[PDB]
């Protein structure tokens, strides 16, 4: 009963974040501390929401950094923030066309409560 | 070619028939949900101090709040004061974190969306408070008015933690790399984490925020940013090098930055966290609660699904009514 | 005349060094209170500035190093602050006592900027980045950062700490850690996913945090910047 | 014995990933079928490693295609090769210069035989 | 003559549909042998193209539909092939019979190129990426994608298909699946890794997948494809 | 300023310390590794194909297994693609060679890219010399190799970007099966040819530099997601659930999706090896594989002594510069 309702689920989200188009204009420079803080300013710039492989990749990226002491070198430094942005809208293209629904239905079977990468904003 | 499109044309009814299908399916997985949602509500109907603290700021809106909760959609929009959601085990750890947090930030208001700040306040054109707004008007309508400056903290504007877990426990607390010395071990005056002491309400460990975050992953971890706590002063800077960002002894001095200490006779602030009392029936009742909160932000994200699938299904039913138009023409 | 200022709060520490320079190594150690140290060119944005820092990091004692954080305080084993402290007898001896709590910032322990500063452009203004919406320049209400608003003693721009480091770089950083300043509310709230630590509205409330919000009737902050002169 | 010989390669690896450059000139057109194909070919071309999360990555991505008859669809046609060349430099200039060693340490300790995915190519000469 | 080069395999398929052109549906469905469905302007482009797909593919029948391939062999409950089916009775009326394996394209379970053309040119030539080196323009040996190299008669540019689709975007795609001609063998070597499925060099040896190395003294094939007129 | 410049170049001799101390723990490492392999070789040392491969004379298997019978060519070559793959029943490999043919059949196989480049020589004409290496071998021994053959290279193969079965042994590779439009499988459907080939457990594993197997590179890169099906009419029945390739056990094959071979079935005389029943030869293979790992993680662990005698190399460097630049100032 899960199985179904899982891949089901999948197909649909996956039609939806295929159907929705990148968008026209990129240039901005938003300063920001983390990667989950450049895509939540992202998601309020721009009316559209990111992808769960998008969520998901920026949040393991996020945690890739804690230990060694450059938590307190500030991430905008390192990386020039246009750069970040086009990372996150490239990375993003890739996760909405390519990717297929028997992997992301895999993924969700991993773990339940994963609706805290699906964004509630929609164009 | 024209078996082309007229094959492509039936490809597109079944694509459409198949969106029907799909929103019939979540139609029926939401009456599932509002099936399950109102047998915890009859089950739930089944199973049923910092008052006076807080009101010696008379000035302040969270006396006026809470002499409200004595007696509209304001009410509706603010989940409460920041020190009433958090609770500490023992008298003195509670009032060197209020001493930390100050009368300021301590008693902020925290309400759920941006809209619920804006309904607090109304400016003119000048940019001065005129009386018209919300707590203005109705603590004018009560009693005192609200000449401090007073905090509002909106829940899903603030950046949530970003990293791990602790997985085997209960209350959610959050780990994180512990503070060592540049050679030899961890420095040993350390007591733990100041965002792990407080003891949250099971009521709010879950399903708050929109996006599912508990309370400690957005508002305790906001207020209180990896700051370590000490058990005595000498320790505390025997442990320079090793802390981030803030620091407490369980004696006597807080400091707030790398750099800045603090020092003189220490001003102490009136309200404090209050000391949980460990009820079992009503930690079951909150247990219910969870349940509750849970279930309804999961009824919440298969509605947005719905919103979704219905937005596919009028793109195909404009795609397949021009194309066929277009067919037609043909 | 913002030693007058200073010396209404008679409860804080830096009244007693005001005082004390009206009238040891204390004074020899200690650079000075952060209101003597800052000057800014207009009235309101100094005080709304001021009403940002506060009344408790407004009147901070700012010393080099921790030798003097250790002159300043003198515990015994019960832990109490008695009156043998440096500060606590040198205000016995001579008049107001210290009965608030104060601060005591030290310029060796601070996070210095390690960023590239304006090459031509004197007081060394640091070399930050500034926001831009998605479709062209800068936000609407865009004044700038306040950490450059602060207009310094020039005798204090270079080597006042141990590395060579300046007072904007360590100071000012380390109080106006990037903070936009922006002439009007609504153009605050406007730009509010490009405002990275805090942003000032130069008619009214401000915000320390990014879910943060300060409202209501606004609490002033008696001490403010001095004029330049 | 195990971890600190675990912590210190790593530490070691990401020293040496964080000293590569990152190249200059990066106009060329690498028509490709899979991800792993163009990491291949775009390491025979510049003379340079990825690095063990991006080679990772690179794997997930390549894997997350298999199911949907999508593998039919050629992944030129999908995404434009200059495009995807920029995506794997600006992903790779995030995995060498923001990760800490403890991290990558923890994650060479879940699993064995970690050399499949470290490259032997040298930017020297 | 190419009909003399299809003859010369007297145990072909090919050879026997030629002796029935020189002289049922099997010639209504068939459209027809691959070296004559297309034209080389060279000679040399010609034989490493016919070396490339070899003797088997180079003599294969092209008919439209399955039901084509069903009317060309007949299989009994045994199995075997046996004289019954199509061309087996039409080599024991006629003459020659057919001892090889040869190769039955059909046209309507081919996999078209549904990708953009060039707009102006003729034959419609795929509109297909060309690689390039990290420095600047197209590997240095680059002459050109074997699938437009192709000429081909101008009655089966279109509509050969039920779907409306050309014959260089069904068999030629099929059989030449975007491969690199390349003049020198170290042209070839040195741009190894930009070259996707197959390359092709204009004066020796041949790849036909990224691992696979041909090599060695260099097997002919008698077939080439026609000269245009 | 000079307090700031004093403790930079001390951090830096500090960091120039770690690197000696790192490449002493590496070179333990690696002298550990020598004593197991020392001491696992004198453990191990203490413990027809042929004549179808010599069938074909001109081709160059044939020279390759005669010379064999009888320099730096013969150990670069991993071997012939007949001689690695085993198949247990007779029909299937008979099958599977028609399917191959007899170029790629005979193919040799080598590690290394230099060792395709060893094996022929080219002038200026392009022509094949005789002084190219398989062939002066060829004719110092007797006949030439005037057929073309076929030279696979492990290390520009395109290795499968996928899973595998973990518990499996021999790690058959896990692919989706062929799904109808319904939800059953295809009934003809016993699996795909590239499980089907039983391999030497020698060759499992670290055969190439990246430590991928033999069935990875070679194998898939030959049987690449194609089916084999028991009877004729199941492979035309699940014609729409194929995709790359599929191969009837009964009689005839197809290439790719539209392209059908019909007519009399040319057989390859070569064929795919039996498997050996013998038993005490699979645990001298056991330990011949356990040599092969353990020789990979060393090789692994001199590339890191390399990466690190790099990092060392270039901070000497630094430091020494740096060490003129305070002393000039």
């Amino acid at each position: 009963a899960d199985e179904g309702s899982l891949l089901r689920r999948a197909e649909m989200y996956q039609d939806y974040m295929k159907q929705v188009p990148i968008p026209t204009n990129r240039g901005s420079l938003i300063p920001f501390t983390s990667w989950v803080g450049l895509s939540i300013s992202m998601k309020q710039l721009y009316g559209q929401p990111l992808h769960y492989l998008t969520n998901v990749l920026l949040q393991r990226w996020d945690q890739s950094r804690f230990g060694t002491d450059s938590e307190e070198q500030r991430l905008d430094s390192i990386i020039h923030p246009t750069k970040a942005e086009a990372t996150i809208w490239l990375v993003e293209e890739i996760h909405r066309l390519t990717p297929s629904h028997l992997h992301m239905a895999l993924l969700w079977r991993s773990d339940p409560m994963y609706h805290s990468f699906i964004d509630p904003i929609f164009p | 070619n024209s078996k082309r499109l007229e094959s492509d044309l039936e490809a597109m009814g079944n694509k459409i028939k198949q969106h029907e299908d799909n929103l019939k399916f979540l139609k029926s997985q939401k009456n599932k949900m509002d099936e399950a949602i109102v047998d915890l509500q009859v089950h739930m109907s089944k199973l049923n101090d910092i008052n006076a603290q807080i009101l010696r700021h008379e000035n302040s809106a969270a006396g006026v709040l809470s002499l409200v909760e004595t007696l509209l959609m304001l009410t509706k929009g603010v989940v409460g004061v920041v020190a009433k959601l958090g609770k500490v085990n023992d008298e003195n750890l509670s009032q060197i974190l209020s001493n930390y947090l100050g009368t300021r930030s301590m008693l902020a208001v925290v309400c759920r969306n941006y809209e619920s700040v804006t309904a607090l306040e109304a400016y003119d054109n000048h940019g001065n408070i005129d009386i018209n707004a919300g707590l203005h008007c109705l603590g004018s309508s009560i009693g005192r008015e609200i000449g401090d400056s007073f905090d509002a903290i909106c829940l899903e504007n603030l950046r949530p933690y970003v990293g791990q877990h602790i997985a085997d426990d209960l209350q959610r607390r959050l780990d994180l790399l512990k503070p060592k010395l540049p050679n030899g071990e961890c420095p040993p005056g350390f007591l733990g984490f100041a965002v792990n002491m407080i003891q949250i309400d099971p009521a709010y460990l879950l399903c708050v925020t929109s996006y599912g975050y508990g309370l400690r992953e957005t508002l305790f971890y906001n207020l209180f940013s990896r700051l370590q706590v000490y058990k005595t002063r000498a320790d505390m800077i025997s442990a320079l090098p090793c802390i981030s960002d803030g620091a407490v002894s369980l004696d006597g001095g807080i400091i707030r930055k790398t750099g800045i200490f603090n020092l003189g006779n220490r001003d102490e602030v009136n309200v404090r966290f209050a000391k949980p009392t460990a009820s079992r029936t009503m930690d079951n009742y909150s247990e219910a609660e969870k349940k509750m909160k849970e279930l309804k932000w999961k009824k919440e994200k298969t509605l947005e699904d719905i919103k979704r699938e219905q937005v596919l299904r009028e793109h195909a039913v404009f795609n397949f009514g021009k194309k066929k138009e277009e067919f037609v023409r043909c």
